[PDB]
């Protein structure tokens, strides 16, 4: 019945989210970046980005994200 | 809101002999024309970029 | 919409050189896109 | 010593993990001599057997990310 | 099957004409790039 | 009202027809195409240019072959016209979804087309294999315009899957089970979920190479821990129930055109024909790396391919025994049809068997990417499923046209492609097991008496396509329209009349339990 | 007729969306290679438009016109399952390539996975919301099924809103993830097989969401009747479908893969 | 807590023909199987038409493969040409 | 190599050729059996005036039609595997050979003692010496000992290639990034060709493969040549 279903959503499912949402919540806050490697299998560019200067990806975040050269 | 199926069930049912996609009225005329414009202009300017883009 | 023989057909078959010309300049296009994209190639 | 001979570990007709695993196992025995300032001739085997099965530039690649220090393998 | 007899007969010379404007229509233009190979 | 009928069409016979122009179309693109192949080959030297023309010639031809000819004439042709017909259907489930993969295919070819004049075209093969389609060794637009050739091609082709999977299913009559509709009907809905479960495939696998192509990705780039060998497994785990796709629609219309010009009301043994044909289709995907013999994979995988394999000549040998079980006490009418189904089933059988014979991994070693690939596949698409289009194209046509064609100018034009397709291919076997790779635009001297008498054959299949061309002229230019069709009580397709009219079965059929 | 199937009026649409994907194949092609939107925006424009018309007048012909007869529903249901099964044999093809490149890491990885450089996301932290909230919408999702069927207006109503505003809320996540993530797409076959197989997964939950926020104003109407309603069941099944694929991922990439 | 249409309120063209025919036991839109008579020329197989022909498929045997198809026409019963089974037509 | 007029294969330099010729008459029989069988039962299918045409019961004929299949496919596979685990069987190579496909050239690397590499192109038909094949002799062939089990590592630096010998069985694919394994035997001395067997782009026809088999100590010497 919809009265079941609308028990389990409330009951189990969104208390679920809720204590999810509380754990992601507390363990939020940025990681240190790690010291860049110019490694030759990371960073690959074997035809420039379709975008911006051709060599950052779509979702560049400059905090975690080396380009090819390292940090910017 | 109110139920108001039934007044488009009249007007979609209406011996009209047009197809459903026009069956609305002139705003489906005006949505299909844009529709069929850009498609079909778009088509002659990919044909044109083929062009181009077929000689160095 | 008509129906029957030489109806049901998106070309007409009235006339049956006007045929022959429509079937020519469709058949003979698809033949010859090859050649002329070989052409083509060998022209750049 | 003629070549490297069957090894069990790498039986099938891909042969590129045999090379790879001798060639670790030949840096990771020099970096170990060189430590504790032993002998690098304990690790002549391994040193015949990827420079018998390893292409060239394969070596000379990984040789060059060494250096580099870029070599993704654990030495 | 049966059939009526053909409604607009095409006798053998309009045979000959229909048989010839189709292979010359398959053979002129390939014919025309493959004589020019050499000056492509 | 012409662009009412012919560009907004909801109707399964005019879009069946638009499919067979189509294709008309697209098998004399694939003919020009074959005919280049056959020119460069056909004295030592070099004709047009090096082996990156001379690909991009091998490479067009078949995709224009199988994905333009083959797959639009005998799913999209005859599978629009005949499949509700044969089961008293009003038309299709999904009308206007059926005309949208219609209009995919012709700029599906557009985007084939650019390919070829954009740079210097993609000579890759019709497989794509990285990294030579890869953006270093095929830089620029010509290989994303193949890919996305192909994702048009298969949207086409899988929403035309859902269409015959559910018209099949849910638009008979009431009193018909599965196992009372036409072999035809059976062909073409195991087509279909061979088509729904495969072309996916293809597309995460072509998609993947777009990326590599286009987004940084290295799925098939060692440097960043990729594999060209996985582009294969994808590729192949489409292209193998692919050529099966390629076929089945064919063995179900030469079931009826063998039952037809038998004088018989049905086929021998169809349980054990829908049974072959389930069979197929299901061994049809677990047998992909037969392709793949060469690459380096472990012994037991080689020794499961071989086994898998050969498995496919069980149910395949009850189709071709069954077909003959038919012939069998018949009163035997040698019409063109008939001629195309028993040259089918001929030439067909010896295809399969050299296909046997490649199953053989150990033997294959020294066949694979050699011309005896080459004669195994022309055996059963050039003679097999071409037959079959043959076949169907002339019973059919006067129940599509109302028009009958000049049955002694059908046989000269079997006549005329039975020994050109027989003089193209059979000396490939030569070349084959003498050692003659694929997708060479020039071979050593000692193949030259082989490749003059296979060249000379393509033109005599030359001069059998042209001719068919004048003799579809010569039906609509004396219209001889149709009286009588035999056999009416076991061919429903027929039975409302030659062409039947635009909307048939709006009273359905009365079948009673 | 004296028979139950729909006779479709001609239409224009198939064209349009036959075109569309032209213009949005060789606009793709203009953009990757000759640096130009322009074709691409037209086709996505088109596409659009083309979807709208389409979809519009199928509940033209169902809710106004009565063509949807229980044999029509018969067919449609099959054509949707139909659609979501050659929708998971496509998926199969980024699971066998993600499978395939981490049961056997090559030496340019460092002959291990996760590969050398590669920092994974820990699963237990926004991945574990994200299943939490497509587990969730499929709760709440099945709540509102039962309410349109015992005929409760204002219950399906809040249970659809619930589920789409979770989806929303997954795809808002994901947004921020792959912001935050450390590693790209050009980050090796990790970075491939990441950002392709979730992007693909991202992109079915934007469209279900869609399909989910259509059903809302079809419901909104007055369209659905308590027995009547295959949009929402189609969208429904779809909504189980970006379910199941998620678990699959989350599993695979996200569990299993770090 | 209501707020739902039924289809009894709100179907409508051809489904709600077919809704309100079914409830009355009958079939105008041909969604049954029909069952057969004895098929005898004193009880033949009644075939509804809305014109003055229909076709027939007739499976003889109970799991024939082959179905038998002709056009049954308003007159006299007409027999299968396979079993002999009879037909009559009721326009 | 291949001569004029040739119908079947290159004659077997090595025994498992050998082995594969024999399997290849054993299948070959199968398929001429067959075909003619068919061949034959379609022509008595068609000269007759008697009819039949009344429903035909299937089920005892269908055992026949696939039992009989089955058990020709079991003596096909028998020895085809046979042969298959007969090549994959360990067998100690006194030799490591390593080729690299390029475009459009192999390179050879004999490492197991000194650094021994070069590369391996066509001459150019404009260059050949009388006597010589067109398309198929090379500048710098693969000496190689011969009555010797040789394994020879195969790999590429660019596209795919495929490193082939017919005559001695050989086919294995050339794949950056792998290094696939093949032996190599020849029971004689001589001059065995090959070409590159996967398309690789404009002169994928035009980088073939020479095998050039010689006693040991002259092996020995050629390679202390070309350090
Ligand atoms: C890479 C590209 C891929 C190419 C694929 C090609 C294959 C496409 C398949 C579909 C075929 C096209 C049909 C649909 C739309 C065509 C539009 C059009 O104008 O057509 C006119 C034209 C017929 O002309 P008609 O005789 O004057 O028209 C009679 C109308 O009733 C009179 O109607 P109306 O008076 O109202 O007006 C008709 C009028 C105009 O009507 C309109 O109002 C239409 C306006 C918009 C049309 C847009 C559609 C364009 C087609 C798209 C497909 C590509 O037509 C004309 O007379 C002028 C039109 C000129 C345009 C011709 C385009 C034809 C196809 C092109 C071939 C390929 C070219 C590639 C070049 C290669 C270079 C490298 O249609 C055709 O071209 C049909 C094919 C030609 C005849 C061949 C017959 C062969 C028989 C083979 C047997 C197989 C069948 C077996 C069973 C048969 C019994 C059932
Ligand atoms: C319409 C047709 C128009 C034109 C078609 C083109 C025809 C080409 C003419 C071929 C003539 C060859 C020739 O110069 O014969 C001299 C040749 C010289 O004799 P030989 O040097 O002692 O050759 C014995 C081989 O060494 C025997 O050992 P091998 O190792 O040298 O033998 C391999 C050879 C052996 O194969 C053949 O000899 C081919 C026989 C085909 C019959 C037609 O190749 C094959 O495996 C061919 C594969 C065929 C696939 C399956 C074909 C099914 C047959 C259909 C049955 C119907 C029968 C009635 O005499 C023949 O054996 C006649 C062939
Ligand atoms: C219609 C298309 C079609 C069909 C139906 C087939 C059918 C089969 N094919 Fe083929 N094939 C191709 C099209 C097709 N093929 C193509 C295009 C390629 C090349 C792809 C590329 O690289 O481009 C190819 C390649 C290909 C290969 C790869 C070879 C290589 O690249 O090295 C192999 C390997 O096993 C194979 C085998 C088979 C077999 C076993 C069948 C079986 O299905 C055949 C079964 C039929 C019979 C056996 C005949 C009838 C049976 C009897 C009369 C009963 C008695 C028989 C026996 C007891 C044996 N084919
Ligand atoms: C259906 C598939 C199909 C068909 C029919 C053919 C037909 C032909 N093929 Fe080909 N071919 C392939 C599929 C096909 N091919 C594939 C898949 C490859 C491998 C590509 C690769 O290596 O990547 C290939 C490769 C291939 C090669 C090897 C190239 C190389 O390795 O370098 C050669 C060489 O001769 C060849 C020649 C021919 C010839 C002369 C014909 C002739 O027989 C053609 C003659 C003409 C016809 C058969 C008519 C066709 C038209 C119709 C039937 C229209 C009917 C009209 C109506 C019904 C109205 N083709
Ligand atoms: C919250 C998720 C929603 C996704 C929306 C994002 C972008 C647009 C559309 C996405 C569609 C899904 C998959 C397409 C492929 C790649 C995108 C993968 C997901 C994604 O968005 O990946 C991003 C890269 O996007 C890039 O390159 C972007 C590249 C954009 C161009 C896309 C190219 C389209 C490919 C063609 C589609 C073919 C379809 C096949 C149809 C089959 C028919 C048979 C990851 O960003 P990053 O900066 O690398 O790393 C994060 C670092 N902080
Ligand atoms: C690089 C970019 C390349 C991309 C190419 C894009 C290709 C084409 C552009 C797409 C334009 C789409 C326009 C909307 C189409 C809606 C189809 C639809 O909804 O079709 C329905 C049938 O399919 C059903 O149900 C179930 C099936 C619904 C399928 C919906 C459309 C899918 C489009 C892409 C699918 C690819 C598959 C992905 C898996 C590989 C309805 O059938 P109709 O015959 O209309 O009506 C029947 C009447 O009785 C209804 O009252
Ligand atoms: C930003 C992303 C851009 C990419 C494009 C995709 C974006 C958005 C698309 C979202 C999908 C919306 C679909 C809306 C369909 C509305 C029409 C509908 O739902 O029609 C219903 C029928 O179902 C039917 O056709 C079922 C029709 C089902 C179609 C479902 C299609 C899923 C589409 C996937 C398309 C592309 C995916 C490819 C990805 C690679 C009508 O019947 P009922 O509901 O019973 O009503 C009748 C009652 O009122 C009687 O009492
Ligand atoms: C209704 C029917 C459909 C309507 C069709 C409309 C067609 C007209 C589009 C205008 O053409 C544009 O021209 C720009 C040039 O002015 C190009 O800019 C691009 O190309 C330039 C070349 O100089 C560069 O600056 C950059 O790449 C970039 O700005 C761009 O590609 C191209 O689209
Ligand atoms: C694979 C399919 C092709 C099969 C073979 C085709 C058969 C040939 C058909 C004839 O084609 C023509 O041949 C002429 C020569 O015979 C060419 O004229 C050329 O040669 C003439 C004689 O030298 C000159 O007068 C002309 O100007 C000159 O164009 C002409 O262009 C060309 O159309
Ligand atoms: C209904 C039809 C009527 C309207 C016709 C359509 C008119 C559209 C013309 C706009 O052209 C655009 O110009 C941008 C700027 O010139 C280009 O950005 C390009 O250049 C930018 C930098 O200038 C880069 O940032 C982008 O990456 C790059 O794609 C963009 O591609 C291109 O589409
Ligand atoms: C491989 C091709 C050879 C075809 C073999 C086909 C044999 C079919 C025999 C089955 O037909 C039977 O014939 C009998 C009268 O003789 C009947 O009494 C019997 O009831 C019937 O079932
Ligand atoms: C007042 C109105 C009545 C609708 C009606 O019966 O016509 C109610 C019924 C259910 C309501 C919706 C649901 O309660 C769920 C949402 C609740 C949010 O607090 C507001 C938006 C929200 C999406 C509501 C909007 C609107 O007030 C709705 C649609
Ligand atoms: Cu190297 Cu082909
Ligand atoms: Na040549
Ligand atoms: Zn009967």
């Amino acid at each position: 019945g919809a009265r079941t279903w609308r028990f389990l959503t409330f009951g189990l499912a969104l208390p679920s989210v809720a204590l999810c949402t509380l754990n992601s919540w507390l363990h939020s806050g940025h990681r240190e970046r790690p010291a860049f490697i110019p490694y030759h299998h990371l960073r690959i560019r074997t035809k420039p980005f379709s975008w911006g200067d051709g060599n950052h990806t779509f979702f560049h975040n400059p905090r975690v994200n080396p380009l090819p050269t390292g940090y910017e | 809101f109110e139920n108001r199926v039934a007044e488009k069930q009249k007007l979609f049912q209406e011996d009209n002999g047009l197809p459903v996609h026009l069956k609305g009225g002139a705003t489906d005329n005006i949505l299909y024309r844009v529709t069929m414009t850009l498609c079909l202009g778009g088509t002659l300017y990919s044909l044109y970029c083929l062009g181009w883009a077929s000689f160095p | 919409y008509e129906e029957g023989p030489g109806k049901n057909i998106p070309f007409s078959v009235e006339n049956k050189w006007r045929l022959l010309a429509m079937m020519t300049l469709f058949f003979g296009s698809g033949f010859a896109a090859p050649f002329f994209i070989v052409r083509h190639q060998l022209l750049k | 010593y003629q070549t490297a001979p069957f090894d069990s570990r790498f039986p099938n007709q891909n042969q590129t993990r045999n090379c790879w695993q001798n060639y670790l196992d030949f840096h990771r025995c020099e970096k170990a001599m060189t430590a504790k300032g032993g002998d690098v001739s304990v690790c002549e085997w391994y040193r015949r057997v990827y420079k018998s099965l390893c292409p060239i530039s394969w070596v000379s690649t990984w040789d060059d990310r060494r250096a580099e220090g870029t070599f993704p393998g654990k030495i | 099957i049966t059939a009526k007899p053909a409604k607009t007969p095409t006798s053998p010379k309009e045979q000959a004409i229909g048989l010839s404007v189709t292979f010359l229509s398959f053979l002129l233009p390939a014919g025309w790039v493959l004589y020019h190979l050499d000056n492509y | 009202m012409f662009i009412n009928r012919w560009l907004f069409s909801t109707n399964h016979k005019d879009i069946g027809t638009l499919y067979l122009l189509f294709g008309a179309w697209a098998g004399m693109v694939g003919t020009a195409l074959s005919l280049l192949i056959r020119a460069e080959l056909g004295q030592p030297g070099t004709l047009l240019g090096d082996d990156q023309i001379y690909n991009v010639v091998v490479t067009a031809h078949a995709f224009v072959m199988i994905f333009f000819m083959v797959m639009p004439i005998m799913i999209g042709g005859f599978g629009n016209w005949l499949v509700p017909l044969m089961i008293g259907a009003p038309d299709m489930a999904f009308p206007r979804m059926n005309n949208m993969s219609f209009w995919l295919l012709p700029p599906s070819f557009l985007l084939l087309l650019a390919s070829s004049m954009v740079e210097a075209g993609a000579g890759t093969g019709w497989t794509v294999y990285p990294p030579l389609a890869g953006n270093l060794a095929h830089a620029g637009a010509s290989v994303d315009l193949t890919i996305f050739s192909l994702h048009l091609a298969g949207v086409s082709s899988i929403l035309g899957a859902i269409n015959f999977i559910t018209t099949i299913i849910n638009m008979k009559p009431p009193a018909m089970s599965q196992y009372q509709t036409p072999l035809f009907v059976w062909s073409v809905m195991i087509t279909a979920v061979l088509l729904l479960l495969s072309l996916p495939v293809l597309a995460a696998g072509i998609t993947m190479l777009l990326t590599d192509r286009n987004l940084n990705t290295t799925f098939f780039d060692p440097a960043g821990g990729g594999d060209p060998i996985l582009y294969q497994h994808l590729f192949w785990f489409f292209g193998h129930p692919e050529v099966y796709i390629l076929i089945l629609p064919g063995f179900g219309m030469i079931s009826h055109i063998v039952t037809y010009y038998s004088g018989k009301k049905e086929p021998f043994g169809y349980m054990g024909m829908v049974w072959a044909m389930m069979s197929i289709g299901f061994l049809g995907f677990i047998v992909w790396a037969h392709h793949m013999f060469t690459v380096g994979m472990d012994v037991d995988t080689r020794a499961y391919f071989t086994s898998a394999t050969m498995i496919i000549a069980i149910p395949t040998g009850v189709k071709v025994f069954s077909w003959l079980a038919t012939l069998h006490g018949g009163n035997i009418k040698w019409s063109p049809a008939m001629m195309w189904a028993l040259g089918f089933i001929f030439l067909f059988t010896v295809g399969g068997l050299t296909g046997i014979v490649l199953a053989n991994s150990s033997l294959d070693i020294v066949l694979h990417d050699t011309y005896y690939v080459v004669a195994h596949f022309h055996y059963v698409l050039s003679m097999g499923a071409v037959f079959a289009i043959m076949g169907g194209f002339v019973h059919w046509f006067p129940l599509f046209s109302g028009y009958t064609l000049n049955d002694t100018w059908a046989k000269i034009h079997f006549a005329i492609m039975f020994v050109g397709v027989n003089m193209t291919f059979f000396p490939q076997h030569f070349l084959g097991l003498s050692g003659m790779p694929r997708r060479y635009s020039d071979y050593p001297d000692a193949y030259t008496m082989w490749n003059t008498i296979s060249s000379m054959g393509s033109f005599i299949s030359l001069t059998a396509v042209m001719l068919m061309v004048f003799i579809i002229w010569e039906a609509f230019a004396s219209k001889r329209e149709v009286l009588t069709v035999d056999l009416t009580t076991t061919n429903l397709e027929w039975l409302n009349g030659c062409p039947p009219p635009y909307h048939t079965f709006e009273e359905p059929t009365y079948v009673n339990l | 007729q004296t028979h139950a199937y729909h006779m479709v009026n001609p239409s224009p649409w198939p064209l349009t969306g036959a075109l569309s994907a032209l213009l949005m194949t060789s606009g793709l092609t203009m953009w990757f290679h000759f640096n130009s939107m322009t074709l691409l925006m037209i086709g996505l424009t088109t596409n659009m438009l083309t979807m709208y018309q389409w979809w519009r007048d199928v509940i033209r012909e169902s809710t106004f016109q009565g063509h949807h007869t229980p044999a029509v529903q018969k067919g449609l249901r099959y054509g949707m399952i139909l659609f979501i099964i050659s929708e998971v044999l496509f998926f199969t093809g980024f699971f066998w390539a993600f499978y395939h490149s981490s049961l056997a890491p090559t030496p340019e990885l460092g002959g291990c996975w996760p590969p050398t450089g590669i920092h994974p996301l820990n699963p237990l932290e926004v991945p574990l919301l994200n299943t939490s909230v497509l587990l969730a919408s499929g709760v709440s999702i099945t709540w509102a099924h039962h309410s349109l069927m015992e005929g409760d207006r204002k219950h399906m109503l809040q249970a659809l809103f619930i589920t789409i505003t979770l989806g929303v809320y997954f795809t808002l996540l994901q947004a921020s993830e792959y912001y935050e993530a450390p590693f790209t797409i050009s980050d090796g076959v990790y970075g491939s097989t990441f950002f392709v197989a979730t992007g693909f997964h991202g992109l079915h939950v934007i469209i279900g969401s869609t399909f989910l926020i259509v059903c809302f104003f079809r419901q909104l109407k007055f369209h659905f009747t308590s027995n009547h309603h295959f949009g929402f069941e189609a969208a429904a099944w779809y909504w189980h479908f970006v379910d199941v694929v998620w678990l699959f991922l989350y599993v695979s990439i996200y569990w299993w893969g770090s | 807590g209501g707020g739902v249409p039924t289809d009894e309120e709100q179907a409508t063209g051809l489904e709600r023909e077919v809704m309100l025919a079914a409830r009355k036991g009958q079939d105008p839109y041909n969604i049954l199987a029909p069952k057969a008579t004895s098929g005898t020329k004193e009880d033949p197989n009644l075939v509804p038409s809305i014109t003055n022909k229909r076709i027939v498929g007739c499976i003889c045997e109970e799991d024939n493969s082959t179905v038998i198809w002709f056009w049954l026409h308003k007159g006299e019963a007409q027999r299968c040409p396979s079993c002999g089974t009879h037909y009559k037509l009721v326009p | 190599m291949a001569y004029p007029m040739q119908l079947g294969f290159q004659d077997a330099t090595s025994p498992i050729m050998e082995e594969l010729l024999h399997f290849h008459d054993h299948t070959l029989m199968i398929v001429f059996l067959i075909s003619s069988l068919v061949l034959y039962i379609i022509s008595l299918m068609l000269t007759t005036k008697l009819t039949h045409t009344s429903t035909m019961d299937a089920q005892e004929v269908e055992t026949i039609w696939t039992i009989l299949p089955a058990i020709i496919l079991i003596l096909i596979a028998l020895p085809s595997l046979r042969i298959l685990y007969m090549m994959d069987e360990i067998n100690n190579p006194s030799l490591t050979v390593k080729t690299m496909g390029h475009q459009w050239y192999w390179s050879y690397e004999y490492t197991d003692y000194e650094d021994l590499s070069f590369d391996s192109y066509m001459i150019p038909t404009s260059e050949l010496k009388p006597g010589e094949l067109r398309l198929l002799e090379v500048d710098n062939r693969v000496v190689l000992p011969m009555e010797m089990t040789i394994r020879m590592l195969v790999s590429s630096e660019d596209v795919l290639h495929s490193w082939a010998v017919p005559s001695l069985g050989l086919k294995t694919d050339a794949i950056p990034g792998r290094l696939n394994q093949t032996t190599l035997m020849s029971s004689r001395p001589g001059l065995y060709y090959g070409q590159c067997s996967e398309i690789c782009g404009s002169n994928h026809s035009f980088m073939p493969i020479v095998l050039e088999l010689v006693p040991l100590k002259y092996f020995e010497k050629w390679s202390a040549s070309m350090l």
